[PDB]
């Protein structure tokens, strides 16, 4: 514990006057032009643990990035694709929608 | 018992303002038949009688207002005084625009009247020209009426 | 993913009724058209509704909703007095009175009722017989209003060109509507492209990311010094 | 506090000057707001973290002014009523009233027509009169009997349905005060804090009033009991 | 205390006073020299 | 004396809560103390009470 | 009408940000064109049942009417997405269920009739009609024929010439001819358990008709459930009493009674809404918008000006 | 007591909106973060 | 002289909702910012430390302590 | 039974004046009241004397 | 307008 | 002063205006007066002069009863200085302390919310405010024969956090404009 | 590909003798109606 108020007055009165002040403001805030600490909290940006935590996502990023681009299609998805893009040409967006509502109702349902 | 006292100061604050059309959101048309109505419905040609009757005594109460208001010499005094401003106004204006006009053709005191008396500042072409409009706006009245009435 | 009916044929319009409740039923089809759900075809009286009530075989009824217009809300400062915005206006009951009538023995029967009628609430009370309202549907929300504006000012599918396919794709999960129902921009570039596009898109996407993080962290720096 | 600026200044305004010279001394500099809202206190900081600090501000100078607004117009519908005038301010209706279909919910209008009953003093309705219709509009009449007309029972729905503790004495339980029923049981429980030297803020749940002034007293007497068991 | 009115009187009212007149009470006597 | 009202001063500014440096500008301003056009606005506002053109001067302060 | 959280990583994956909106006329005007080709014989596409029912639903539907559950959808809008906060590790979606307004057909209101052509009843004639089928009244007679009422309300009162106050009655009787009553001028305020005439037949209006309406749908009970309930000694035995109690409403044999609005023909904020009740603010706001079309782009004159500065 | 008017259809608003559905997802989130 | 009001509801410009007299009522109106019985205290106590800035009611006293 | 007179006054009669007995508190005084539209008012006028 | 009085004076329901 | 005092308030009428009790939007809903008017939660009601709006005037709920709460100002002491307070445990219905009875505050002592309402326009003719005041008039004392003496009956005191409705109408003519 | 569905169950079956008693509309009364829909469309505008 040992916060700021019986720090700086702390042996400068007895304990009665320590309740006695204590119960009148946190310690000075917006309602006196000044920059609350709660609110002052939030304008401090992350620290260095942002920093190389994000520069550790990057690197994890470049590894399967570059896994990506070793990859390649296989035979039977390949001709899914087919498939697909054919079905895609070959109807309306009514039609779209609707098997889309159809995949949606197929998912809830099981 | 005490006694008060007449408060001089920032009196009520709140008619300083004109807020309507804040409290409106900007950004009377069941009134004038709900009369007609009932004068139609209460009291052989007797509706049109009172219709014609009640839009000639409306016309009348506002025109006998405007007289007996202007019927006043103070108010007459506040009609002069506004009347010398906006020909001062409108000459300055005219001056102005008539001037830039010209130029892009180029392109391609107050006391003397304030304290005389009305008619003798004013040219009696400008009364010729007042009344002229007026004839040639309600000189076709006699035949509208009558066309109006005769089916 | 089987491709739905297409169908066409010729069909004589139904003779259009008046039950005194409502006309019409001049439709020859079982379901409706932009949706596709059975459209009803039994409507019901003021005393057929009272009387169901009365006896219990009526279970419940539902009614439609309407927007209820911003402006006339009365639970904070009207706008136009220029405070942070509300939610939205809670929908009030129909205007016209549309209502969907539930049976004991499952039959769902349309009907117009105004509400707030005197008859129907005493009934309604004295029995219990439950009511509800019909949610608005996306289409009509007001809240929903920039989603179905895009909806018909989007474009249905992406397009892929490597050169040899022009292959019509889906878009971002980011911006898809409804589904993975065809081919995505990765496998429509990988298995109708080559190293080449694979390689420079993903390039340009990873130093994306990369330079996104990298303005994180220098806009961060700039600021401790 | 005259250093604070958590009250107005020094000597902005005193009341016999003029009320010309008074409003330009109040807005010299944001004086006519608190600290709390004004952007002078917020301009230096707005970062990355956040975003609130000059955004969540200004929503709330915004309800500022929208709630002052609103109090002088509701103050100029109470003037128009004082007077037997029609209020200028046509609000929306309420939790409790709908909106009249005859008219839009504009209650009146102008109309180039005098309106004889103002001009003539014709326009309220001599009390006998009233008297007599709220009198006829209480007290309908059944004029057929149910010896002939089969009905025995009153108007209404579920009549048979219709006929099937300590109301007669303390009677009703009033439900809209419950939420203080707690903070009573502690006014019951620790009868000193109803001395004159304690002041209490105010409120009812936990989070208000007496609860703060318990949960401090009981906190802090086991906090420094524990502080002499240190030693 | 059967026969009591229950309106007060128009006397037994003491008087409260308002913002403003606290604060004309507070000037006339701060400067009641 | 001068105790009690700090104290009730502060508690009822502080009830705030239960839900650069201002003096730098808030001592710079132009104070009728009870420079050009403050006075001219001020005359005019106080000879033009009673009527409506008043509410255009309403639009010229900052 | 209860919803609900979605976090569930197949279910996200068949909806994304959110299922798309469905679109095309609004409920009000999907069968015109329809109809149209229909009744000029030309081929029309069939309409193609949801993607929910299937083979055995189709089955259903089509034999002895559809159900309540066939018309309740759902819809999901997804909130935000995979990577945001715990608890959320792949998103979470809204989503709520509810029923279209397509499902009523091409059905609507009954059409306002021509005012002009149509004979007249005095409302005192309608009153007397409205007592002679109220068997809770003294002039009750049970040969009356049945009448069928229809009460109009205005809608384009505000909007245009002609808009009438009040309700207007269609009465429709035996022979199928019909004749109107103009119950504008509520007469005299009467409460709903009201039977008494106003002692000047020029004072019905539809206070009291409301009156004799309520009280015509007054449900009529047999003695017989009077006394099961009335002399038992018994407490359940009443209470049995008045569960197995019937009664009747002579009201189904004589009345018909249905409520419509008059709909409108102009727009609130038309054009030709404009020309019939020209104002200031109208032509105000009218070039204000026309400017901000036409020569708002003084907007960017703005910047114009602002580059000499 | 009561009245008894109606209106032929209701005239659902249809015929800026990015602000609406901000607030109406960020308080549907705010609701489902405050649920458990 | 020119004002008339609205004969039906006697230029109140609006009519009872009975079905409340006596989760609810749907047709008529919302409710208003001040309904909410259980957030009294706060709006007071937010409202009077604003107020509390604005006050001059001890001028005098303050003055002369500064 | 602190009341001895009421006189509805005005020229649509809602104001009265009410003289107080002395039996009422504060002695004799002369009072204006405002009335609503209550039908059971004059029953409790004259039924009190 | 004091002989359409009377007609008039039925828009508040008086004499 | 018994003239100029009322004399003044005639010319000056605008000012009188109620500004204290009354701070931003401060309007109620017609159903949440009609619940705290039928729950005797209102200490004075004011209908203006058109008839067709109110002034609402509502206690502080620790205002409103004599419980020695220590938020209410120290009006009324014993001399070891404690607060008074006036609670009776209501035999009837114990173990709850929102049913107990107990007196009210003298109403030159409440502190005031002062709501605004629009009154709808058949307010007078659905008798609500004769409804409450029937009710709230039509009980006093009694006598017990069985016990022969005097009583104030249970029914027609007041419970804690209730107050007895003032009704107040204000005349258009006293006004001068 | 695509998929088949029976046309008959899409297609309701009605009975026009089966229905109550004045629920069809004969000639002169559709003729009235789309009268009285033309003179509900241009009557504003005429006047
Ligand atoms: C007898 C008629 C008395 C009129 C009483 C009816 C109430 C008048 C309200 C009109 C509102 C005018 C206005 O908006 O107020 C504004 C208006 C100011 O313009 O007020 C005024 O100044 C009013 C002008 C004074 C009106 C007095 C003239 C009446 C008598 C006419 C001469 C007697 C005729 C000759 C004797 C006939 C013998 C056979
Ligand atoms: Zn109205
Ligand atoms: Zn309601």
């Amino acid at each position: 514990s040992e916060d700021s108020v019986e720090q700086e007055f702390g042996g400068d009165y007895s304990e009665a006057s320590l309740e006695y002040i204590r119960a009148l403001g946190p310690k000075k805030g917006a309602p006196f032009a000044e920059v609350d600490p709660a609110e002052q909290a939030a304008a401090l940006p992350p620290s260095q643990a942002e920093c190389e935590a994000a520069k550790a996502v990057l690197e994890n990023y470049k590894r399967d990035i570059d896994a990506l681009k070793t990859y390649r299609p296989s035979e039977q998805e390949r001709a899914a694709i087919d498939a697909r893009r054919a079905l895609a040409l070959e109807a309306t967006p009514e039609e779209l929608t609707w098997l889309k509502m159809r995949e949606y109702y197929a998912t809830q349902r099981a | 018992q005490s006694e008060h006292n007449v408060k001089i100061f920032h009196n009520s604050w709140w008619t300083h303002l004109n807020i309507k059309n804040l409290v409106n959101n900007q950004d009377s048309e069941f009134i004038n038949s709900a009369i007609i109505k009932s004068i139609n419905n209460k009291t052989s040609s007797e509706k049109e009688t009172m219709q014609l009757l009640l839009m000639s005594s409306s016309i009348l109460l506002h025109l006998c207002a405007i007289i007996s208001l202007v019927s006043i010499s103070q108010v007459r005094c506040f009609v002069k005084f506004h009347l010398i401003l906006l020909y001062k106004l409108s000459n300055v204006y005219n001056a102005i625009l008539n001037q830039l006009s010209n130029k892009l053709q180029k392109n391609l005191g107050f006391l003397v009247e304030w304290s005389s008396d009305f008619i003798t500042i004013i040219p009696e072409n400008v009364d010729i020209y007042i009344w002229n409009v007026f004839s040639k706006i309600y000189r076709t009245i006699p035949l509208s009426f009558i066309s109006t009435t005769l089916g | 993913p089987a491709l739905p009916a297409r169908a066409t044929a010729v069909v004589a319009p139904l003779p259009e009724k008046n039950y005194g409740s409502l006309r019409g039923g001049r439709w020859p089809f079982l379901y409706d058209n932009v949706y596709g759900l059975p459209v009803v075809r039994q409507v019901a009286s003021y005393g057929e509704v009272l009387e169901g009530i009365r006896t219990g075989r009526i279970s419940q009824v539902l009614w439609f909703q309407a927007p209820r217009a911003v402006t006339a809300s009365a639970a904070a400062p009207p706008p136009g007095l220029g405070g942070p915005q509300q939610p939205q206006p809670p929908p009030l009951a129909s205007p016209d009175g549309r209502c969907l009538v539930r049976f004991a023995n499952g039959q769902v029967k349309q009907a117009v009722i105004p509400p707030g009628e005197p008859r129907i609430s005493q009934a309604l009370q004295q029995y219990g017989t439950a009511v509800s309202y019909i949610p608005l549907e996306p289409r009509y929300m007001p809240e929903l209003a920039a989603m179905r504006a895009r909806g018909a000012q989007e474009a249905v599918l992406g397009e892929v060109d490597t050169g040899a396919v022009a292959t019509p794709v889906e878009l971002p999960e980011d911006e898809r509507r409804g589904a993975a129902v065809g081919p995505t921009a990765f496998e429509a570039v990988a298995a109708y492209g080559s190293p080449e596009q694979l390689a420079a898109a993903l390039d340009d996407n990873y130093q994306a990311a990369a330079g996104q993080v990298a303005a994180l962290l220098a806009e961060r720096e700039a600021w401790v010094a | 506090p005259y250093d604070a600026d958590a009250n107005l200044g020094y000597q902005i305004v005193d009341p016999t000057a003029s009320m010309g010279e008074n409003v330009w001394n109040m807005a010299q500099v944001y004086n006519s707001l608190p600290p709390e809202l004004n952007p002078l206190r917020t301009q230096h900081l707005a970062d990355r973290g956040g975003g609130n600090t000059q955004a969540a501000v200004e929503a709330a100078r915004s309800a500022f002014d929208a709630q002052v607004v609103m109090e002088a117009a509701l103050l100029q519908n109470l003037e128009a009523a004082a007077q037997d005038l029609p209020k200028p301010h046509r609000l929306p209706p309420t939790a409790g009233t709908v909106a009249c279909n005859e008219c839009g919910g504009a209650a009146w209008g102008y109309s180039f027509f005098p309106n004889t009953a103002v001009m003539f003093g014709l326009e309220r309705p001599f009390w006998g009169d009233t008297l007599a219709r709220l009198s006829k509009y209480w007290n309908p009449t059944q004029v057929a009997d149910p010896a002939r007309t089969g009905q025995l029972l009153p108007y209404g729905e579920g009549g048979l349905r219709r006929l099937l503790a300590l109301e007669a004495v303390v009677g009703k339980a009033p439900a809209t005060t419950g939420r203080y029923r707690r903070d009573l049981e502690l006014l019951l429980a620790h009868p000193e804090l109803r001395d004159g030297a304690l002041r209490v803020p105010g409120g009812w749940g936990p989070e208000g009033g007496l609860q703060t002034y318990l949960r401090g007293q009981q906190e802090e007497q086991a906090r420094m009991q524990r502080r002499r068991d240190l030693a | 205390e059967l026969m009591r009115s229950a309106v007060p009187a128009p006397g037994e009212v003491p008087n409260r006073n308002s913002r403003g007149q606290v604060a004309e009470q507070v000037r006339a006597i701060l400067d009641q020299y | 004396l001068r105790s009690r009202m700090f104290l009730n001063f502060l508690t009822e500014r502080n009830k705030y809560y239960l839900n650069q440096n201002l003096r730098d500008i808030k001592i710079k301003a132009n104070y009728n103390n009870f420079t050009m056009f403050r006075d001219f606005w001020v005359w005019s506002y106080n000879n033009t009470q009673t009527n409506a053109f008043n509410q255009n001067l309403w639009w010229l302060l900052p | 009408t209860a919803e609900r959280f979605i976090t569930d990583a197949k279910e996200l994956n068949a909806t994304g940000s959110g299922l798309p909106i469905i679109d095309g006329p609004d409920w009000e005007e999907q069968h015109w064109a329809a109809l149209k080709a229909m009744s000029a014989g030309r081929p029309v596409a069939l309409p193609t049942p949801h993607a929910k029912f299937g083979p055995e639903d189709l089955q259903r539907i089509a034999a002895s009417g559809p159900r309540l559950e066939d018309l309740t959808l759902e819809h999901a809008e997804r909130l935000a997405g995979p990577g945001q906060l715990p608890t959320a590790p792949d998103g979470v979606a809204l989503a709520f269920r509810y029923i279209p307004r397509s499902v009523l057909g091409d059905f609507r209101q009954e059409v306002e009739p021509d005012w002009r052509s149509l004979p007249a009843m005095s409302p005192a004639e309608l009153y007397a009609g409205l007592r002679a089928r109220n068997w809770t009244s003294a002039h009750y007679d049970p040969a009356a024929e049945p009448w069928r009422l229809q009460v109009f309300s205005c809608d384009y009162k505000h909007t245009g010439v002609t808009g009438w106050p009040g309700y207007r009655v269609v009465v429709t009787s035996r022979g199928g001819r019909r004749r109107w009553v103009d119950l504008a001028e509520e007469g005299e305020l009467v409460q709903l358990t009201e039977q008494a005439p106003p002692a000047s037949p020029a004072d019905i209006g539809y206070s009291h008709v409301f009156a004799q309406l309520y009280q015509a749908y007054e449900p009529r009970y047999s003695p017989e459930a009077l006394a099961a309930l009335y002399g038992s000694s018994s407490s359940k035995g009443k209470a049995a009493a008045a569960a197995a109690a019937q009664h009747d409403t002579p009201a189904l044999r004589h009345l018909d009674v249905s409520y419509h609005g008059t709909g409108s023909a102009v727009a609130p904020g038309s054009g030709t809404a404009f020309l019939m009740q020209p104002s200031w603010d109208a032509v105000t706001g009218a070039i204000r918008w026309g400017l901000e079309r036409s020569g708002l782009p003084e907007l960017r004159a703005l910047r114009d000006s602002l580059l000499p500065e | 007591n009561g009245h008894l008017s109606v209106v032929s259809n209701a005239n659902l608003l249809t015929g800026k909106r990015l602000n609406s559905y901000l607030i109406y997802v960020n308080q549907n989130l705010k609701k489902f973060i405050q649920l458990n | 002289l020119l004002q008339h009001k609205c004969q039906r509801c006697k230029g109140a410009g609006v009519m009872t909702c009975p079905a409340c007299l006596g989760g609810g009522c749907r047709v008529c109106g919302t409710a208003c910012a001040w309904d909410a019985e259980s957030e009294w205290m706060e709006r007071w106590g937010e409202w009077e430390s604003r107020l509390a800035y604005y006050d001059k009611a001890t001028g005098p006293l303050m003055d002369e302590w500064y | 039974g602190h009341v001895a007179r009421v006189r509805f006054y005005g020229p649509e009669k809602n104001k009265v004046m009410a003289t107080t007995r002395a039996s009422a508190p504060g002695g004799e005084r002369l009072c204006k009241v405002v009335l609503p539209p209550d039908p059971e008012l004059l029953d409790h006028l004259v039924s009190n004397g | 307008l004091a002989l359409l009085t009377p007609t008039l004076l039925t828009l508040t329901g008086q004499s | 002063a018994i003239f100029w005092n009322k004399l003044l308030d005639r010319v000056q009428y605008k000012e009188n205006l109620p500004q204290a009790g009354l701070v931003g939007d401060m309007r109620i809903s017609y159903a949440k007066f009609l619940e705290l008017l039928k729950d005797q939660r209102v200490k004075r009601l004011v209908v203006y002069g058109d008839m067709r709006t109110a002034v609402v005037e509502v206690p502080h709920p620790w205002s409103a009863s004599v419980l020695g709460h220590p938020a209410t100002h120290p009006f009324y002491e014993d001399s070891a200085h404690n607060r008074v307070s006036m609670l009776r445990p209501n035999p009837a219905a114990p173990e709850d302390v929102t049913q107990w009875f107990c007196a009210e505050m003298p109403e030159w002592d409440m502190e005031k919310y002062r709501f605004y309402v629009d009154l709808p326009g058949d307010f007078w003719e659905s008798g609500v405010l004769q409804r409450h005041l029937a009710a709230q008039r039509a009980e006093g004392a009694v006598w017990d024969p069985a016990s022969g003496q005097y009583i104030l009956p249970y029914r027609a005191q007041k419970k804690v956090f209730q107050v007895s409705t003032e009704v107040q109408l204000l005349d258009p003519q006293e006004s001068w404009d | 590909r695509r998929e088949a569905i029976p046309a008959e169950l899409l297609l309701v079956k009605e009975d026009p003798s089966k229905l109550p008693a004045g629920v069809l509309q004969t000639r002169e009364q559709l003729k009235q109606a789309q009268r009285d829909i033309n003179w509900a469309g241009k009557r504003e505008q005429v006047f």
